[PDB]
RNA sequence: AAUCCGGUUAAUAUUCCGGAACCAGAAGGUGGAACACGGCAACGUAAAUGAAGUUGGAGACGUCGGCGGGAGCCCUGGGAAGAGUUCUCUUUUCUUUUUAACAAACCACACCCUGAAAUCGGUUUAUCCGGAGCUAGGGUAUGGUGUUUGGAAGAGUUCAGCGCCUCAUGCUGAAUCCGGUGCGCUCUCGACGGCCUUGAAAAUCCAACGGAAGUUUCACAUCUGGUCGUACUCAUAACCGCAGCAGGUCUCCAAGGUGAGCCUCUAGUUGAUAGAACAAUGUAGAUAAGGGAAGUCGGCAAAAUGGGAAUCGAUUCCCACUGUCCCUAUCUACUAUCUA
């Protein structure tokens, strides 16, 4: 499991064909955890703002399967 | 033990089948003296060796 | 009837000991019918089988009744004397030339308490 | 700072103990620093309405202590077998039947 | 060479399920890479050709002692939930309060650079280092470490409520927090100090020298991993003793208190034909008035708590002690008695 901090790279892993599913987690500190399942590693991204949480959600490609709070 | 070889297991397998009760229909045949088992073993009794 | 297997399963699903497993005495019929672990968990949820709570070692009287190596004293005393003598170097109270002598005496157990080492600093 | 509220709606409905009786019992048995009625300004007990008893304390106040104090009155009233104290939420207590 | 967590069965779990990883081998495609550079240096990087031949290291290793670190257990405070106590005092008493493999970054014994020391300095718990470079400053590297996160709360756990003829067994709220302490127990690590007997083998992997020929030792992705064992007991009943034999057996984990013993917590048993009555005898124990070895080949055994002086552990003596004895009596358990 890798922790990814750069937003764009998480987009480019998502656009990679190896990506299969992504999980959205709502933590008690109002952090949302984008957990992208890949072949070898589970890439997680913690973004602090609720609105960057949202514009990220539909910027994910529609083919990838997003999942609500796990 | 829990580390037996295949040959040991196979020998155990048929030794477990040998000491089974005889079907009744073979007894019910005519001219068949077989009416019981004289090769019945028990684990606590005589060892397979 | 017979409830050996039901008690064994009850302990298995409750993750406790079968001594602590409590099985209701006037629902024997329903408990006996409950044979698989799914049925046993059903009994757990309905409360027919309850896990008895733990006992206590009563630290209360243990506290009530509650209320030396020769090397360990030097083990910590040498630490405090050295760890104080080291900061006096950085504080500038004693130069390195005199500290070398002072640290050499401190091995010889010239002082027995930290205040005793302080009187030497006051003398010098 | 902290707010501790013990609801008395069930007790009022069942006529087991009035809010005035609960307030009087709290005043006469508040062992704050070992002295009854020594709450002062750090802790203030102000029952809002005849359905609950609320205490706002600027110092430490144990919910377990409040539950124990409430259970003390239940033993005197001999109604312990009829009602038990539960914690609906943090800093909140209530009495419910069996 | 390489796997952990949770759950599942009437019976299997590091094997099954869900999730998250690792190792080895094999080829390619895309992108970046170009017989490469930056740091005076202790070095470093996504890459940074290496045919043959030559070479070394890891693997590959005794025993004791102290020190410091970590992990788990134990102790403990504040808080939270549940249970016990109550006229009185007790913000009480008891139970529970968890974070795996695997990843990422950060983060001090050895070395180097500036420095050139004595006025000898630094400095180990345990006096060693240094003209073979001291102190100091700055870096270098192995970085279990924790410093945060992923795993991961969605898990597990403790509560409260609801869903309803009902295989309705799901649904909803919370909490699972903040610390302290160690000559404590177990496991383990590192710098050291001793005892010197200086302490196996291979595969595999790695590295260096080497100099024939004018885009991998990078990242991602893909495929595969055959075979056999896996239940159960490991014993006052599953092995061996003819036997469900008071015996014999290799080994891991091991809480608390009072202070080696006793009582318990978790866990596990209540197992061994039983009932009635205390005859004689016997076994096992204790107490005994006054005397104190008078017993016996003899202080055998108990009591003094065993001990004082002599002679060669033994002997003797004086003191001391006592049911050995005068002189037996009493009490308890078992057996014997009766019964199924």
């Amino acid at each position: 499991p890798r922790q990814i901090s750069d937003i764009k790279q998480f987009l480019e892993i998502a656009r990679r064909k190896d990506a299969t599913s992504a999980r959205i987690k709502k933590n008690t500190n109002k952090d949302v955890k984008f957990k992208l399942r890949c072949s070898k590693y589970l890439y997680t991204l913690v973004v602090a703002d609720a609105k960057k949480a949202e514009k990220l959600r539909q910027s994910l490609p529609p083919d990838l399967t997003v999942t609500e709070v796990g | 033990p829990s580390h037996k070889s295949f040959r040991t297991k196979q020998k155990l397998a048929k030794a477990a089948r040998q000491n089974r009760p005889i079907p009744q229909w073979i007894r019910l045949r005519t001219g068949n003296t077989v009416h019981y088992n004289m090769k019945r073993r028990h684990w606590r009794r005589t060892k397979l060796n | 009837a017979n409830l050996r297997t039901q008690k064994r399963l009850a302990a298995s699903v409750l993750k406790c000991g079968k001594r602590k497993v409590w099985m209701d005495p006037n629902e024997i019929s329903e408990i006996s019918n409950a044979n698989s672990r799914q049925n046993v968990r059903k009994l757990i949820k309905d409360g027919l089988v309850i896990r008895k709570p733990n006992l206590m070692h009563s630290r209360f009287r243990i506290r009530k009744t509650h209320a030396m190596p020769s090397a360990v004293v030097w083990m910590r005393r040498q630490r405090v004397l050295r760890r104080l003598l080291r900061k006096y170097r950085e504080s500038g109270k004693i130069d390195k030339h005199l500290y070398h002598t002072l640290y050499l005496e401190a091995k010889g157990n010239t002082f027995k308490h930290k205040r005793a080492l302080i009187e030497h600093i006051q003398r010098a | 700072s902290n707010k501790y509220i013990i609801d008395a709606t069930a007790a009022v409905n069942d006529k087991i103990f009035d809010v005035a009786a609960f307030e009087k019992y709290l005043i006469d048995r508040i062992k704050v620093d070992g002295k009854t009625g020594n709450l002062g300004s750090s802790v203030v007990v102000s029952r809002e309405g005849s359905s609950k008893i609320a205490v706002i304390a600027h110092i430490d106040f144990s919910g377990r202590y409040l539950k124990y104090l409430t259970k003390k009155f239940l033993k005197k009233h001999s109604l312990r077998d009829w009602l038990r104290v539960v914690s609906t939420k943090k800093g909140v207590y209530e009495l419910r039947y069996y």
